[PDB]
């Protein structure tokens, strides 16, 4: 008999019952896809989308839901943050519901199909057994992939049928679902342009009819037949699992390096932009602009939004996190409420002093005020060890601006020790590490889950391929030799 | 509808039982550790 | 009680290399 | 054996599932598909150093700005 | 704990309850 | 317009199209 | 001139360059499909190609716009119609897909083709060997003509 | 005759004698 | 095959020498470090600079090595 | 002409040519060649040429060449500068615009080599295919060499893809490796992490497996179709010895076959984990209890402590592009605990 | 809402049902 | 030396389903007052 | 959390019951 790693080949020369596992197959993931939508409605938090944004809470299906305009619930909120109204079919609720049924049906199809297999259609006419035209069949679903493809782009993305697709500005403060216009030219190839998708999808889905037809018309020749086996049906596996892992790699490298395709307000920043500095730069840009215009420091400082300070802190760095550092973010550091400010160090000289940043690379980073030359003014020692260079020796103060605490300063070394170590992370915040008792150490962004999950499953199946197309390619022997 | 020819039993004979066995502890002793945290 | 599961998890595996030691199937 | 279950749909559909190992003497239309093979590596390797900041272009600016 | 110690007692039970069966229907037939 | 990157890239395209054929076409002479 | 334009047909110009309907042997291990289709492509593109022609000069409306108005408004020729989108696309459907259904139901390509009966009032059909052939001819010619036409229109519509 | 083992003898050889006479050289130098 | 004849130690007696001198000359005249760009003992540290030097740049790379290389 | 099969098709170019490099001799050729020579050659050229003249006081301020006064266990192909990011590097490119010295300063060797080698071992996997469809055997070696494939994508591409640049990715030399292992396990904890615990359990027992195998064989032999060993005597011998033994010569050599592999493959998967730095690194029960009560010591916090120190007395000079100048009292030291 | 209870009713539900499961696939192989 | 006491234990489909639903309808009973 | 125990626990029951209604064990010689 079949041993325990062999027994789903049994339907390896069966096309009714093929069909069956496959539809169950997809009733499964259809199922799984309503109860985890279903499960973090029920988990989700709308009142606060700033500081605490669907990327925080660790949501991994509403992100994917949001990004092609389901941005309504029959709860009464949006994700914008704003009543809803008129929410209509097409909610979270409603898509997990017609998951959930989808699935349910593609079962009771999947039982049928087990019941009943042996079809004439699988029949060949001439010899009067189970048969393939495996070429054809390749035409006939290319066409559909095609023109579905197309309709996608043409009529979805482009907001002339469709809703559109989430949309966001540089730095990620004002994103919503638009309709994109198609970019021909150069760009589009640019992947942060929205217009590439749409110019995508359109010319991928007419070469993939154009295709299909070509594949249905046009039989394949003689030494290609028996070259690549396509009498047999497990070369077709191994040529699918081939383009599933690449796509799998596509798919990771795109998600890991941020794409307009993943959005940062759905998904959060990206540990580039805070090797890089981007919002960093992007604050230190508008603050200084603000203070040539004529404003004072504290002023200028309180015109910077609360969001764009927050994507400057390294607890949203989606490389921070753990292996084993299960569950969403909030369960890391606390809930983000309020910001204090930027905090100002200054010694009793006048030089103002910065903190050095913590690399995204460390664990534990000594923290260290610097001068306006990058010369080493001050720093806390390590634990219980003789200093020359301490807070207390230099006698650093601190003074806020902005948020918070706004013109309060303050001069007791332990309360500036406190705030440089919190200054050393990016910008401070005050937490909420009492509603869900969190450990104090910062979990991992969905973007960095998605990203280890599709490349180790991307690798496991650049080796089911391999052993897939060696079984194919080697039949003969394989027959029990 | 019909006794459909592709008919088969899978065996698993004691060796490999206690080989799934012992590879289900083993893993279940290596990984409690990090999921207990 | 984690460490009443750890040793539970370790005595059973201990119980599953004696059992596979002394009550092996005959050739 | 005996002939398998007919039905209505099954009919409409067994012209298409009705040619199997049905092929074209000699090499067929194997250069067409080794030039659109050539062709599709050349426009891989163009995306891949576009999204690699490899290969420049005027008009891309290959950042998260390009949002603006 | 919660967590861990369900996904530990299902790792537990759910694969041998699997290999179990699959045994006693190989040992049925001597 | 024509950046240096582009043409180099396309040199690098001529480049590889010319050492496949070089390829090619000693296996041809030799195989004959 | 190649081999397989074997001619008797009202399309034979002599032009096939790829060889679609060129024969090919086969090994195991239809001209008149590609006629009926051409024809009823260019039977379409004709309807269409007039139909927008008429609808610029009576009302003035352009083709690519027509529908935005419709949904809003129904009207046709400047009268106003009592039907919704909803039931226009019903009625649309039900009724295509009979006189589809209808029209493939025929075993015999000639007639699947070249159904006349009813189709033609006047007896122009007949048995006539060279007149018929002719106007024929001028069929799939016009039907040619139609079909570039309007792939030119659907051009020039888009960039505009 | 410039048969393939000649090819492949040749072309893994002459890149070695010259690397070490060039070694021997640098061997020569202070450091 | 083998064929260890005096041919083959005659005939191979006077191009391995001929390489052997070639290398020897490469690395002698200096022409190593200036194809490989590998500084002299004496050019490690010029006068504008006392540490390792550091790139810092990525399209400019060419023109600020050519600089801080001494040329 | 040529017995495709039911019909014969008169021969062709390709016909000459797959006979001509599927033809016998010292060396076989085959279609594998063509990809797997030339990438090889130049991977192998490339590395000999790098640890013989190509500097790096450049990319990384470090000397690494023969010509520099090097020995065989310090030379080595250093990465690129971390200015150049995930740059590919081409000598055409615009980093180095042609200029062959310029584009050997920068460090574009290291990216020479690897894209060449891992081309390389993509032609010798196709290499075993082939020869043993030729043979007319199962191509379990190709299946068993995946597992060195899979090592080195995953820690010389994917690690530095999913990190800063290759500045970070392994340097081909001997005493880079084991800087390379002490950055491990410094800034990520690996000897922790269970994957890498596979991989060590699986490469010990397949070494324990290799000498019991040949030690097996060679004291089992008959006195001289027929097997030239007791299977018997040697099952007798380790039934009573150890407890278990093998009865089965499939199902033994199997065994040997499946044992590295699998642990190399959970090495691998345990890299791409530290790819995206999500590391098993710390016990946060252990952490608090540590914190909360002085007194409190074990192994894993004197490992936590050393794993700081390396840290901090590497950065300094490890990470040039960082420019970090650690005064002497922030430095962890053993007294100041 | 307390881990014992939903062990125990996990377990209540599991044990038995692979102990009878066992037991059918004995009965239905033989 | 073998048992003569040899006998193997029969369980047909209709008690596997006696004995699911009896499990199944205990837990129902007591979850309640287990939960508390 | 209880709710969704007392769910399941119910839907198993009505899957169990749904099972011995139609996979059952066809009667022979009554
Ligand atoms: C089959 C050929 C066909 C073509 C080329 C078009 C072409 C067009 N339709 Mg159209 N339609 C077509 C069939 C149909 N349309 C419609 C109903 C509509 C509506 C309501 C609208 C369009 C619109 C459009 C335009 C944008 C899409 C585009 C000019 C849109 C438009 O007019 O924008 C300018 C628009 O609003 N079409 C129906 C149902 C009665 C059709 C049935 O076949
Ligand atoms: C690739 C797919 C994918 C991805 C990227 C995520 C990502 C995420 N999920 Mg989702 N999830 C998925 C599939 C996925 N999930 C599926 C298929 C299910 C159904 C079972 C769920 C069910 C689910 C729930 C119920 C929850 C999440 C949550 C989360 C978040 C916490 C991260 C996490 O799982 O830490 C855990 C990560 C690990 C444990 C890493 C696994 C490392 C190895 C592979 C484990 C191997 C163990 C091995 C078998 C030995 C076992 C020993 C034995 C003692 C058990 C994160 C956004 C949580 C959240 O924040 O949402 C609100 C949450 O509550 N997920
Ligand atoms: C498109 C995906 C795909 C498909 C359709 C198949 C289909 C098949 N494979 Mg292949 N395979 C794949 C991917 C795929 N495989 C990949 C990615 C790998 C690398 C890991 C392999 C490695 C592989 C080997 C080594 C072998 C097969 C074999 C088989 C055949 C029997 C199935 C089997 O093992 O019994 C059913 C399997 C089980 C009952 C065991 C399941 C236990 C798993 C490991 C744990 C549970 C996983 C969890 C529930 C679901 C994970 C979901 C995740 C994928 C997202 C069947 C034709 C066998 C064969 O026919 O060879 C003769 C065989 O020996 N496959
Ligand atoms: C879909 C429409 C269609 C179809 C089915 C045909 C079919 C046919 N034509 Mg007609 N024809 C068409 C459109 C079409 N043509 C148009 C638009 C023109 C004007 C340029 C002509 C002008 C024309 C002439 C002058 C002649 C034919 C002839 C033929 C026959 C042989 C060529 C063949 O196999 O083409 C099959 C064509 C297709 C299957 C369509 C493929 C379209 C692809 C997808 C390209 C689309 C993009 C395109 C570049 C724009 C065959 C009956 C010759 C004949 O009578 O031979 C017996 C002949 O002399 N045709
Ligand atoms: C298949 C070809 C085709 C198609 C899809 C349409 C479709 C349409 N026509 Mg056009 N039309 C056609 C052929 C076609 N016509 C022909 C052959 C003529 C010449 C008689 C016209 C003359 C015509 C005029 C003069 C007008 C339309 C109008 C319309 C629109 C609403 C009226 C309607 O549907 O007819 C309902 C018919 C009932 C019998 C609709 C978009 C009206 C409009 O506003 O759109 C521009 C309009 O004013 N058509
Ligand atoms: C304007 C060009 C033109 C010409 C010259 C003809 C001429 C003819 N047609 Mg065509 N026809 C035309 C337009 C034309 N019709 C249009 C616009 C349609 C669509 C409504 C048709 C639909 C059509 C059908 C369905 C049939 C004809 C038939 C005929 C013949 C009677 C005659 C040769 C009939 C035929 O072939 O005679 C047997 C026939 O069956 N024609
Ligand atoms: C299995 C067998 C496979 C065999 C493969 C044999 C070798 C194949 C040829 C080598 C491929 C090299 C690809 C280079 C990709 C690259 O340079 O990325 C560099 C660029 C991204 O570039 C980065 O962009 C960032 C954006 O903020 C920053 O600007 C960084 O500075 C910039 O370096 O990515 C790509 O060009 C391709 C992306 C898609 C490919 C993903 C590959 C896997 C990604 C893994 C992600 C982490 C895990
Ligand atoms: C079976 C093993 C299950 C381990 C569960 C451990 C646990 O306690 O999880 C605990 C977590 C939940 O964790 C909880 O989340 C809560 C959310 O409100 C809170 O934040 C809690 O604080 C937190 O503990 O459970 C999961 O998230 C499981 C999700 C499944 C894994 C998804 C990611 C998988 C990525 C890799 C997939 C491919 C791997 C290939 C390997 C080859
Ligand atoms: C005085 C000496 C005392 C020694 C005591 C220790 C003996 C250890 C015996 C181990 C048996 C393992 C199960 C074998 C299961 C079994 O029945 O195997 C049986 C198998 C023989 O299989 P066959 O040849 O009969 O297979 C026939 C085929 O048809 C396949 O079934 O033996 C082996 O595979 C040898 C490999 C041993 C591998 C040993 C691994 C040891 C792991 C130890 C883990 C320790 C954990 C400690 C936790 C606290
Ligand atoms: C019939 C029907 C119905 C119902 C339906 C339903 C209710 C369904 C459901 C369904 C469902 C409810 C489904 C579910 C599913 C789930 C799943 C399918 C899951 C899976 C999972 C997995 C697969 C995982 C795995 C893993 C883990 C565990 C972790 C990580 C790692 C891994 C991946 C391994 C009604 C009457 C209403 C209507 C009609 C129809
Ligand atoms: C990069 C480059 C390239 C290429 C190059 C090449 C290809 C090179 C080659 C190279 C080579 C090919 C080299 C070689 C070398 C060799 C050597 C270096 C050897 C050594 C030896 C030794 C060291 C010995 C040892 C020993 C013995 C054996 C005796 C006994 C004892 C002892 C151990 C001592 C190209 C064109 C692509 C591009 C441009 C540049």
């Amino acid at each position: 008999g079949l041993p325990w790693y062999r027994v789903h080949t049994v339907v390896i020369n069966d096309p009714g019952r093929l069909i069956s596992v496959h539809l169950m197959h997809t009733a499964l993931v259809s199922g799984w896809a309503g109860s985890m939508a279903l499960f973090e409605i029920s988990v989700f938090d709308p009142s606060d989308p700033v500081l605490n944004p669907m990327w925080r809470q660790g949501m991994f299906v509403l992100p994917f839901m949001t990004r092609l305009g389901i941005t309504q619930s029959w709860g009464g909120w949006t994700i914008s943050g704003e009543t809803a109204t008129n929410p209509g079919i097409w909610s979270y609720e409603g898509v997990a519901a017609a998951h959930i049924i989808l699935s349910g049906a593609l079962f009771l199809a999947s039982v049928w199909h087990w019941t009943y297999w042996d079809l004439e259609l699988f029949r060949d006419p001439r010899t009067g057994k189970t048969a393939l035209d495996l070429p054809k069949i390749f035409g006939i679903h290319l066409f559909l992939s095609g023109l579905l493809c197309f309709g996608f782009g043409a009529f979805h993305v482009t907001g002339v049928f469709g809703p559109g697709i989430w949309v966001s500005d540089p730095y990620g403060l004002t994103g919503r679902v638009q309709p994109v216009a198609p970019s021909w030219g150069a760009d589009g190839f640019d992947p942060y342009n929205p217009g590439g998708i749409a110019s995508h999808h359109i010319a991928a889905g007419i070469l993939g009819v154009l295709a299909g037809l070509f594949h249905l018309c046009v039989r394949p020749s003689i030494r290609l037949y028996f070259g690549l086996s396509m009498g047999s049906i497990e070369t077709v596996l191994s040529s699918s699992i081939a383009a599933v892992f690449w796509a799998a790699f596509v798919v990771a490298g795109t998600m890991w390096y941020g794409s307009a395709a993943t959005p940062i307000e759905l998904f959060g920043p990206t540990r580039y932009q805070w090797d890089q500095g981007f919002f960093q730069q992007e604050i230190q840009k508008r603050v200084q602009a603000s203070l040539a215009e004529g404003a004072s420091l504290s002023d200028a400082w309180s015109r910077i939004p609360e969001k764009l300070a927050f994507y400057d802190y390294i607890g949203n760095n989606p490389a921070k996190g753990g292996l084993f550092r299960t569950g969403a973010m909030n369960s890391g550091d606390g809930i983000a409420v309020g910001w204090l400010g930027h905090a100002s160090f200054k010694d009793q000289e006048g030089r103002e002093l910065f903190v050095r940043r913590m690399p995204t690379f460390f664990e534990t980073f000594p923290v260290l005020l610097l001068d306006k030359d990058g010369i080493v003014r001050a720093d806390v020692p390590f634990r219980k060890a003789e200093s020359k260079y301490s807070i207390e020796q230099v006698g650093v103060s601190v003074t806020f601006y902005g948020g918070e605490l706004d013109g309060l300063t303050f001069t007791d070394p332990a309360t500036v020790k406190k705030y440089a170590r919190k200054a050393q992370l990016g910008e401070i915040f005050e937490f909420d590490r009492s509603t869900l008792q969190s450990d104090g150490v910062f979990r991992s962004s969905p973007r960095g889950w998605f990203t280890f999950g599709h490349v180790c499953f991307a690798l496991l199946f650049f080796f089911g391929h391999i052993w897939h197309g060696a079984r194919t390619i080697f039949r003969d022997v394989f027959a029990g030799i | 509808a019909r006794p459909n020819p592709n008919k088969q039993v899978v065996e698993l004979n004691r060796t490999s039982l206690y080989w799934g066995l012992l590879l289900i502890f083993v893993l279940a002793v290596l990984f409690s550790s990090y999921i207990f945290n | 009680m984690e460490a009443l599961v750890y040793t539970f998890l370790l005595v059973g595996t201990l119980g599953i290399i004696f059992f596979s030691i002394f009550f092996r199937d005959p050739p | 054996q005996e002939p398998g279950l007919v039905t209505p749909l099954g009919t409409l559909l067994r012209p298409l599932n009705s040619e199997a190992g049905k092929v074209l003497p000699g090499w067929g239309t194997t250069v067409l598909m080794a030039v659109f093979i050539l062709l599709f590596a050349a426009f891989l390797l163009i995306i891949l150093e576009i999204y690699n900041s490899s290969l420049i272009l005027d008009d891309v600016s290959m950042s998260w700005e390009t949002l603006a | 704990n919660i967590y861990g110690l369900t996904a530990t007692a299902l790792f537990i039970i759910i694969p041998t309850s699997f290999l179990l069966i699959l045994y006693v229907k190989t040992a049925s037939t001597q | 317009a024509v950046t240096p990157s582009l043409k180099n890239f396309l040199g690098s395209l001529i480049a590889g199209a010319t050492v496949l054929g070089g390829i090619a076409l000693a296996i041809t002479a030799v195989s004959k | 001139r190649p081999e397989w334009l074997d001619g008797s047909l009202p399309g034979d110009r002599g032009f096939d360059p790829l060889g679609l309907s060129k024969p090919s042997e086969f090994v195991v291990i239809g001209l008149a499909r590609f006629r009926e289709c051409e024809l009823i492509h260019g039977r379409w593109a004709m309807l269409a190609c007039l139909g927008a022609l008429v609808a610029e000069a009576t009302t003035g409306v352009s083709w690519v716009e027509a529908g935005k108005v419709e949904l809003d408004g129904a009207s046709y020729a400047g009268l106003s119609l009592p039907f919704s989108i909803t039931q226009l696309i019903w009625i649309e459907v039900i009724l295509v897909g009979g006189a589809e259904f209808y029209r493939n139901s025929e075993t015999n390509p000639e007639k699947r083709c070249y159904p006349g009966g009813v189709f033609d009032p006047l007896k122009l059909a007949s048995e006539d060997e060279e007149r018929a052939f002719r106007l024929k001819t001028a069929e799939i010619k016009h039907a040619r003509l139609a079909m570039v036409s309007f792939f030119g229109y659907g051009v020039q519509a888009l960039s505009t | 005759i410039f048969t393939v083992r000649w090819l492949a003898i040749h072309g893994i050889a002459v890149p070695t004698i010259f690397f070490l006479g060039a070694i021997t050289a640098m061997q020569f130098i202070q450091r | 095959d083998i064929l260890t004849s005096i041919r083959y130690w005659v005939i191979h007696s006077i191009t391995v020498p001929a390489l052997f001198i070639a290398g020897w000359l490469f690395v002698s005249t200096g022409l190593a470090y200036d194809v490989f760009g590998t500084p002299r003992p004496n050019e490690y540290f010029t006068e504008d600079r006392q540490e390792a030097p550091l790139i810092t740049d990525r399209f400019n790379a060419l023109e600020q090595v050519k600089k801080l290389s001494g040329n | 002409t040529i017995a495709i099969g039911t019909y014969q098709e008169k021969r062709t170019w390709f016909d000459d040519a797959d006979d001509w490099l599927r033809q016998d001799r010292f060396v076989f050729v085959g279609w594998s060649g063509l990809l797997l020579f030339p990438c090889a050659y130049f991977a192998l050229g490339g590395w000999l040429t790098g640890t013989t003249f190509v500097t790096s006081w450049y990319t990384h301020g470090l000397a690494t060449s023969y010509l520099e006064g090097c020995n065989f266990l310090t030379a080595a192909v250093s990465t690129p500068a971390n200015s150049m990011a995930h740059s590919l590097l081409f000598v055409w490119g615009p980093e180095a615009q042609g200029d062959f010295t310029r584009w050997c300063q920068l460090g574009g060797l290291w990216a020479f080599v690897a894209l060449h080698g891992a081309f390389g071992l993509i032609g010798f996997m196709l290499r075993q295919f082939e020869i043993a469809r030729s043979v007319n055997l199962r191509p379990y070696n190709a299946i068993a060499f995946s597992a060195p494939i899979a090592v080195f994508v995953s820690v010389f591409l994917i690690y530095p893809l999913g990190q800063s640049g290759w500045f970070f990715a392994p340097s081909f030399g001997v005493a880079a490796i084991f800087r390379f292992i002490l950055f491990f396990q410094g800034f990520h904890n690996w000897t922790l992490n269970p994957f890498h615990m596979m991989g060590v359990a699986g490469v010990l027992g397949a070494a324990l497996l290799c000498a019991i195998h040949g030690a097996t064989v060679e004291n089992t032999l008959f006195e001289d179709a027929e097997e030239t060993y007791s299977m018997v005597t040697a099952n007798r011998f380790w039934s009573q010895i150890f407890g278990v033994a093998f009865s089965n010569k499939r199902w033994l050599h199997f065994f040997m076959l499946l044992v590295p592999v699998t642990g190399l493959w959970m090495s691998a998967i345990g890299v791409v984990g530290l790819a995206l730095n999500l590391r098993a690194y710390d016990f946060v029960s252990q952490e608090i209890r540590a914190a909360e009560d002085p007194e409190f010591e074990t192994f894993y916090t004197k490992n936590i402590l050393l794993n700081e120190g390396i840290r901090a007395w590497m950065a300094a000079q490890d990470q040039p592009h960082e420019r970090l100048v650690f005064p002497e009292e922030v430095l962890p030291r053993g007294n100041a605990l």
